[PDB]
């Protein structure tokens, strides 16, 4: 089960 | 024994060939189980392994969208880490991520780790306590102050010791 | 950063004439992903040729499993001819069934 995406940006 | 469950991810960009190529591959110890391929023509990720097989539509539709959503994260990334770094719009880049649990003999929580990279080193890590951020140079740093504000490592200390256990536990128990 | 791959040739079984497997060849260490491998039988590419899905180790380099089934004689020679940005000439690596 793979990890909420981010959202937060680099 | 111990048991870990882990996801490797890792986007290409390809200057003047379309978006970048994103591979997410999701592993149960040593046995590769799932995988994505932006290149390829099913655009859902995908089992590889037998014991996976049995998960419902609503599970293979989750994972294909919350992948996909972090690839699209990673090319406006990659934009953004060529601006930090002043490098030409002409070459070809990578960002990379891993990120996973370990649990007990018993399956019990462990560790837990998100670390990524860009062109092949070190940029952002999530520290042990899943609580602080790791900046490998001055360009991450950016990063670290932005997300350090954000709360991003939250979201990411819920998945790790949540979601991850709980599902490695399944994986283990079916497989 | 730019690394080289390194290239093991084996054989998913032990060796003997008469039987048969798949031969090997796992690339790894390597840095851009970029990276072109053939199994070559006596020199010629082999048609079939498959491999697993791109991941890498700890230090960020990507890792590579290509193999194909195939009958192990006498005569035929098997290698694995691999390409990539930092090599000058396609690094080619033997099948010997002792490794």
């Amino acid at each position: 089960e793979v990890a909420p995406p981010e959202y937060h940006r680099k | 024994g111990s048991h870990s469950m882990r996801y490797f991810y890792t986007s290409v960009s390809r200057p003047g060939r379309g978006e970048p190529r994103f591979i997410a591959v999701g592993y149960v110890d040593d046995t590769q189980f799932v995988r994505f391929d932006s290149d390829a023509a099913s655009q859902r990720m995908e089992p590889r392994a037998p014991w996976i097989e049995q998960e419902g539509p609503e599970y293979w539709d989750r994972n294909t969208r919350n992948v996909k959503a972090q690839s699209q994260t990673d090319r406006v990334d990659l934009g953004t880490l060529r601006g930090y770094y002043n490098q030409s719009e002409a070459g070809s880049h990578t960002i990379q991520m891993m990120y996973g649990c370990d649990v007990g003999s018993d399956g019990r929580f462990l560790r837990g780790y998100r670390q990524d990279a860009y062109d092949g080193k070190d940029y952002i890590a999530l520290k042990e306590d899943l609580r602080s951020w790791t900046a490998a140079d001055m360009a991450a740093q950016t990063t670290k102050h932005k997300w350090e504000a954000a709360h991003v490592a939250e979201q990411w200390r819920a998945y790790l010791e949540g979601t991850c256990v709980e599902w490695l536990r399944r994986y283990l128990e079916n497989g | 950063i730019q690394r080289t791959p390194k290239i093991q040739v084996y054989s998913r079984h032990p060796a003997e004439n008469g039987k048969s497997n798949f031969l090997n060849c796992y690339v790894s260490g390597f840095h851009p992903s970029d990276i072109e491998v053939d199994l070559l039988k006596n020199g010629e590419r082999i048609e079939k040729v498959e491999h697993s899905d791109l991941s890498f180790s700890k230090d960020w380099s990507f890792y590579l499993l290509y193999y194909t089934e195939f009958t192990p004689t006498e005569k035929d020679e098997y290698a694995c001819r691999v390409n990539h940005v930092t090599l000058s000439q396609p690094k080619i690596v033997k099948w010997d069934r002792d490794m």
